[PDB]
């Protein structure tokens, strides 16, 4: 409960800071800004490379989560099976990186 | 369409289906289902046209909803059983959720609404794959859970699927939608018999797989997608017209062809368990199936539709396509009746 | 069983009734799919951690990863619609009916 | 179902080892070396009976002999034990590696005044044998008779009688 | 809606008209509600008011069909002093068909509905008497 | 506590077997104050 | 419906006890019918590729006949083994439980009553 | 009140799902389901599963719904009644079940469900010098050979799928 | 169908995860290890029909160990009776159920 | 096999360094004979109690006390 106490205290201090930054200068009577970017009227272009590198990040992070439990696993009895599994998984990461290299993935956003 | 990538993708589909077949754990069943659908997604995006994207989007949404239902059933079964052997479930809600999850996966009505659309928008090889190999794994899943299957739910799904498939195939003129509704009706026919004798289910599955493979192989060989080009094919090769006529005669369960083998023997396992009205109703809907089959053969071979002028150039070139396993699967779909008791090997 | 179990069932039924009767584009369907994801993950983790099944801690993480890749597939599908019709609305998915 | 049988508090009243964590941790090796046989008897009874209510008196024996350990600590070398347990107790993690000098002093004082050997690495991690006078329980799980297995198949595989008999087939 | 069928069949034929009438009316209302719900789900209504108008039309039509069929079967079974006769269900099915034809503004459709609903109710009586089981449990 | 209600046998174990079963947290601390319940069933997880 | 029989030796197309049966002859009518199916498949393969049906691909036709007759022989062996298992299990369970299978006293026609309905 | 904390969070969890059940816009739905993922991970963490909870934080929230927000930023250009009606319907159903389980302490929807607090099913035993779920996860590299094989194969095949079906040619 | 490759070529793939009573690292016991052991030894090699007709008591005990429904009902009834008896105030709780009893160790 | 190695070193030193390190990490656990030392180190860690077994009367390889010489000792980790 101490962790949640720290989280609540920190979140309330952030709330106090944003309340000071948002409502405290409203006491002043400066002006009202009527205010009548390079984007004139065109739609936002769908740069496909950003989406591709985002889902590549997603897949790599997923199998990084697969790769994670080695420090806990290092105390297991069957060390040979662990070594084979870890080397083959990192080899799978290398193979996926090589494929993402070959099929024009790392071009125009290298 | 890199040949190495296509070979690897096909091997992944085969590995996923065989993982569903040979595993003893529910998680591995779901693993095979997920890898199968993930590797079958590029098969329906072979031609790179927006209709294929539409069909694959609908297929992915339906299969993912079915998979989420499948985990709902698995987790409920774990709660009420505490164990993971693929066998009879230990909860009626688990059986109900699993039954309509597999009905959603297999395109059983009223969860059939994706089947006539998706098959309309994909190439014929992908349509053959979806209507032939995809049906194999959830048949194994339904076979391994038959003690806990509720009779009322599977019977309602079967009769609704047969009736809806016949009445929906009665109207379509495209070949792929007719094939989809025929597949729905055959799925209902061979799921109606599952709880009484699953050997009949396996026999009907093998017969339907062979006959649908023959039909799709003929459609890719003639390069025909609608009724009119299939009518026009009689200038090019009349022997192909004779073949499609005899296998469509076999497709409606008319003796002495192979398609009369399963359904009749399905009736042979309806009167053993004292059920008489049910095989009569499914026989009437099979007559509806035979009606639109007869319409297809009337359009195809039993008449002579008017052709165009360019057929003459098509008379100067033989069929260069890889017509693979067409004669063997054509013979095995027409003259297999005197070898009916071969179903004993499926026990 | 426990009340948190029934709360997870009610949450899953809420995600089910949100996934089917949508009005917006495919992003809402994928969000409800992720709701199903999260509900199944929490239910499996609670079951495994309550009954002390030590090995089946392989169940929750795997129950994400596979379908997570499947979820990524869905994103690509939406991009295809975003490369064809401009907007990913479900009312534009009426080309296969005829 | 059946009424669960429970011993009363009169079978549960004993003297208690009212000591802290570090007090037990400081002399744990000599604990395992000196009072080993009643501990082995009690946990063999616990592991084979799988029932506290059939082992309680045996545990009482341990709760006697363990006290006989601490008295022998108290009357002879109480001050080195005091130094050792307070040095161990200062550490929050209760690490054994941060109090090696007091460990050596306590070991030397014990070995000259009473002579208990600190066990080596791997000595306490091995499996020992117990000579016990209790009978072996034939039904530890309180299980009834298992169901009778179904009979197997016997005899030579005879040929088929009049063929497949599928409505006209004789072969 | 399984126990509603049992409550419909718990009342003996040609003995009490009222409870048979309400049981058949509730069966018809449930069937019309299912049909209307599927029609609204599949065919998109123009608005809320037209959708509930179609739902009310289907529900009231099917409830009237059920009430008329049950009432006619019961009065025929009373006037023939024979509960174990399919003629009463044939007459009730024809009355339901006539009511459906009158609702649909037709007469040939009404006669066809007379014939088919009378045959269906006769077969329902056949299954009730001889113990026909269309949903048979696996015996062998 | 309850000598008045009918249909009750004291010590009626809910398991058909007579084998010893490990007690629950609710079977042990289920009749004490709330603070002891908190420090027992959530003391370790909430300990910093 | 034999889920408890083959489970002791799974994935066996032809077990060892199947060798205890009389194997089917090479002149079995079903085997010759499957050979005829192979010949018909060869004829269809010659016909669909626009070739002389009775002359071209003689080695192809012989391979078709040989492959069909081989798979037909093995499938017939499996069928015979399965039906031997079926009626052996039938006779074994009939022998093991003769309380549910009483011996019916077959009465003669000299005292049993058959109702006669005249036709006119 | 404190002892039902997980249950309270579970209620908030259901609330979180309602926060994106009506689906007014994908961005607000993503925010609501982010909040629901946080409270569901708190539910997991209160049962002693630190590793699974940080799996939820690291991968589900911080590594995958980030990609969901990235994708939905590429559409849904910046600037309902039945949305709000479904919101009040879900609120009424949620609160009605809350009073049901807080008054009757028992309900029937599919099975028999109890409303008593969940602090009675935990364990007073000790795992020793290791967390049970920590080496439960650690047993993947010693026992889970086939599962790791199919997981790596499926993720590599997903990489193949991403490279192929989004090429457009 | 159900192809048994694992039983054919004799290689384990998922038999260890299949049941809760199987072998696990460091032999960590489940809550219902004995109940599941007795249920499996009751229901081994006799068929599912005779298992669900003859070993119903062991499976019911295993389900009660997993779900703990009867214990829930018993404890809830006891607690509700305590709340009622503190409402009419005929009985007061002893000091050993309040935290001031000089606990056993 | 010689000029191509220097070509891939001059072009992409990172890739050839990664391949060389991966090959060394593949071939060195098998070549180095200290893997068995880690195996017996991991297998001898007492995470659970060595629960004593009942003496029937004929067991010379088991002791009656942890200080007895018979049984598996762990002095090899002490010496190394």
């Amino acid at each position: 409960m101490n962790l949640m106490i720290t989280l609540l205290t920190n979140f309330t201090l952030a709330t106090l800071l944003v309340t000071i930054a948002f409502w405290l200068p409203q006491l002043n009577v400066y002006s009202e800004k009527t205010s009548p970017d390079p984007m004139g009227s065109a739609r936002l272009p769908f740069s496909m490379k950003f989406f591709l590198v985002a889902i590549t990040f997603l897949l790599f992070d997923l199998e990084i989560a697969l790769l994670l439990p080695l420090p806990w696993a290092s105390q297991t009895t069957n060390l040979n099976t662990m070594l084979t599994m870890a080397l083959l998984l990192i080899f799978l990461l290398a193979v996926s990186l090589a494929y993402e290299w070959t099929q024009k993935g790392l071009e125009w956003t290298e | 369409m890199n040949p190495i990538i296509l070979i690897i993708i096909l091997m992944t589909v085969m590995l996923g289906t065989i993982i569903v077949m040979i595993s003893t754990h529910w998680l591995l069943i779901w693993i095979g289902f997920e890898m199968n659908m993930l590797a079958i997604i590029p098969i329906m995006m072979k031609k790179h046209n927006p209709r294929a994207t539409e069909a694959s989007t609908k297929y992915f949404l339906t299969q993912s909803t079915a998979s989420m239902l499948l985990m709902m059933a698995i987790i409920i079964n774990l709660m009420f059983s505490g164990q993971w052997t693929v066998m009879k479930l230990f909860n009626p809600m688990a059986s109900m959720l699993m039954t309509m999850a597999l009905a959603m996966k297999l395109g059983m009505a009223p969860f059939h609404f994706w089947v006539p659309e998706v098959t309309q928008g994909i190439p014929l090889s992908s349509g053959l794959i979806l209507l032939t190999w995809q049906k194999l794994a959830p048949m194994s899943v339904l076979y391994q859970i038959l003690p806990s299957i509720n009779l009322d739910l599977i019977l309602t799904l079967s009769i609704l699927s047969i009736t809806i498939g016949g009445w929906g195939g009665l109207n379509q003129t495209q070949l792929r939608k007719i094939m989809a509704y025929s597949s729905i009706a055959h799925m209902g026919w061979m799921t109606a018999v599952l709880l009484y004798n699953p050997t009949m289910t396996l026999l009907n599955l093998i017969i339907y797989i062979i006959m649908t493979s023959t039909m799709f192989t003929l459609f890719m060989a003639n390069s025909t997608t609608t009724t009119l080009s299939l009518s026009h094919t009689w200038n090019k090769a009349p022997i192909m017209t004779i073949l499609v006529l005899i296998t469509l005669l076999s497709m409606g369960g008319l003796p002495p062809l192979s398609g009369f083998m399963p359904k009749w023997m399905i009736i042979q396992e309806m009167t053993k368990n004292d059920s008489i009205i049910l095989p009569t109703l499914m026989a009437i809907t099979a007559l509806l199936n035979l009606y639109f089959y007869m319409r297809l053969t009337y359009s195809t071979a039993l008449t002579m539709f008017p052709s165009t002028n360019n057929m003459k150039m098509k008379w100067q070139f033989p069929t260069t396509k890889r017509m693979t396993l067409l004669p063997t699967m054509t013979v095995l779909s027409t003259m297999l009746l005197p070898l009916t008791p071969i179903l004993s090997i499926l026990e | 069983m426990s009340l948190v179990y029934m709360n997870i069932m009610m949450a899953f039924t809420v995600s089910l009734t949100g996934l089917l009767m949508y009005r917006s584009h495919l992003m809402s369907s994928l969000l409800c799919l992720e709701g199903m994801m999260l509900s199944l993950f929490i239910l499996a983790t609670l079951m495994i951690l309550n009954s002390h099944f030590t090995l089946a801690s392989m169940m929750p993480i795997i129950l994400l990863v596979f379908a997570a890749c499947e979820a990524a597939l869905g994103l690509s599908l939406l991009v295809m619609v975003s490369n064809t019709y401009g907007t990913d609305y479900v009312q534009n998915l009426n080309l296969l009916q005829c | 179902p059946g009424i669960v049988e429970l011993p009363s508090l009169e079978d549960l009243k004993v003297q208690e080892v009212k000591v802290s964590s570090s007090v037990l941790k400081a002399a744990a090796h000599h604990y395992g070396a000196q009072c080993d046989k009643p501990n082995k008897e009690f946990m063999l009874c616990r592991w084979e009976e799988k029932d506290p209510r059939r082992c309680l008196e045996e545990g009482k024996l341990v709760n006697q002999c363990a006290l006989e350990f601490f008295r022998q600590i108290k009357r002879h070398c109480a001050e080195p034990f005091t130094e050792y347990w307070t040095c161990i107790d200062y550490s929050g993690l209760q690490l054994f590696r941060r109090c090696r000098k007091e460990q050596a002093q306590f070991d030397k004082c014990v070995l000259d005044k009473l002579g208990w050997v600190r066990p080596d690495l791997g000595e306490l991690s091995k499996v020992t044998k117990v000579k016990t006078d209790r009978p072996l329980p034939e039904n530890p799980y309180h299980s009834r008779a298992r169901p009778e297995p179904n009979p197997e198949v016997e005899g030579d595989l005879k040929p088929a009688r009049h063929g497949s008999r599928l409505f006209f087939w004789t072969m | 809606a399984k126990t509603l069928l049992h409550q419909y069949w718990d009342i003996p034929e040609g003995t009490e008209c009222h409870r048979k009438t309400y049981a058949a009316t509730s069966i018809g209302g449930a069937s019309g509600l299912v049909v209307s719900a599927y029609s609204v789900a599949l065919k998109t209504p123009t608005s809320f008011l037209e959708g509930v108008a179609r739902t009310g039309r289907y529900t009231f039509t099917a409830a009237a069909i059920g009430a008329i069929f049950g009432l006619t079967s019961c009065i025929s079974a009373q006037v023939r002093e024979k509960p174990d006769d399919p003629l009463n269900y044939l007459i009730g099915g024809c009355a339901g068909g006539l009511t459906l034809g009158a609702r649909t503004r037709s007469y040939g459709i009404g006669a066809a509905a007379c014939a088919y609903m009378g045959l269906t109710a006769a077969l329902v009586k056949m299954g009730q008497l001889e113990g026909w089981k269309v949903f048979a449990e696996p015996k062998v | 506590i309850m000598k008045d209600v009918p249909g009750w046998k004291v010590g009626e174990s809910v398991f058909h077997t007579t084998r010893w079963v490990t007690p629950m947290m609710g079977e042990l601390y289920g009749l004490r104050t709330g603070e002891e319940i908190l420090s027992s069933t959530y003391g370790f997880i909430w300990y910093t | 419906m034999m889920t408890g029989r083959q489970a002791r030796a799974p994935l066996q197309f032809l077990p060892d006890e199947a060798r205890s049966l009389p194997p089917p002859k090479l002149t079995d009518p079903r085997l010759a019918y499957i050979g005829f199916l192979g010949y018909c498949s060869g004829l269809i393969d010659n016909a669909i590729r626009r070739r002389p049906v009775l002359s071209a691909g003689l080695h192809r036709q012989f391979l078709y006949i040989t492959s069909f007759v081989f798979v037909g022989y093995y499938l017939l062996k499996r069928q015979d083994y399965m039906y031997a298992v079926r009626d052996h299990d039938m006779f074994s369970y009939i022998k093991s439980h003769p309380e549910d299978f009483p011996e019916k006293d077959k009465k003669t026609y000299r005292e049993v009553f058959e109702e006669f309905h005249p036709v006119r | 009140m404190m002892t039902y904390i997980v249950f309270i969070l579970s209620i908030i969890f259901v609330m979180g799902f309602v926060g994106f059940s009506s689906k007014p816009s994908p961005i607000y739905g993503g925010l609501g389901l982010i909040v629901s993922g946080g409270v569901g991970c708190g539910i997991v963490l209160n049962f002693g599963g630190s590793f699974l909870g940080l799996m939820v934080f690291l991968i589900y929230l911080g590594g995958m719904m980030v990609v969901f927000g990235y994708t939905t930023a590429m559409a849904t250009e910046q600037y309902n009644k039945v949305v709000l009606g479904t919101f009040i319907t879900g609120l009424l159903m949620e609160f009605l079940m809350v009073y049901y389980v807080l008054k009757d302490k028992e309900v029937e929807i599919v099975f028999k469900f109890n409303g008593m607090g969940d602090w009675v099913i935990y364990d007073t035993g000790d795992s020793g010098f290791f967390s049970e779920e920590a080496m439960g996860i650690a047993a993947l590299y010693s026992y889970g050979t086939w599962l790791v094989i199919v997981t790596g194969w499926s993720l590599l095949i997903g990489v193949v799928v991403i490279m192929e079906i989004t090429r457009g040619n | 169908p159900f192809f048994d490759v694992q039983k054919k070529l004799g290689v384990d793939l998922d038999h260890w995860m299949t049941i809760q009573s199987a072998e696990q690292p460091h032999r960590i016991p489940a809550r219902c290890h004995a109940f599941e052991k007795e249920w499996i030894e009751c229901a081994h090699g006799i068929g599912s029909i005779r298992a669900e007709k003859e070993c119903k008591i062991e499976f019911e005990d295993f389900r009660e160990c997993l779900l703990r429904q009867k214990t829930m009902k018993r404890l809830n009834a006891i607690k509700r009776q305590r709340d009622k008896l503190i409402k009419e105030g005929k009985y007061t709780p002893p000091p050993h159920h309040s935290g001031q009893e000089d606990l056993r160790p | 096999v010689a000029a191509f190695l220097k070509n891939v070193w001059a072009k992409e030193p990172v890739l050839v360094a990664s391949f060389a390190i991966a090959g060394l990490a593949v071939i060195l656990p098998t070549l180095s004979p200290y893997t068995k030392y880690s195996l017996m180190i991991n297998r001898a860690t007492p995470y659970n109690y060595p629960v004593p077994l009942r003496d029937d009367g004929n067991m010379p390889d088991v002791p009656s006390h942890p200080q007895d010489p018979q049984g598996p000792s762990l002095e090899w980790l002490k010496r190394l």
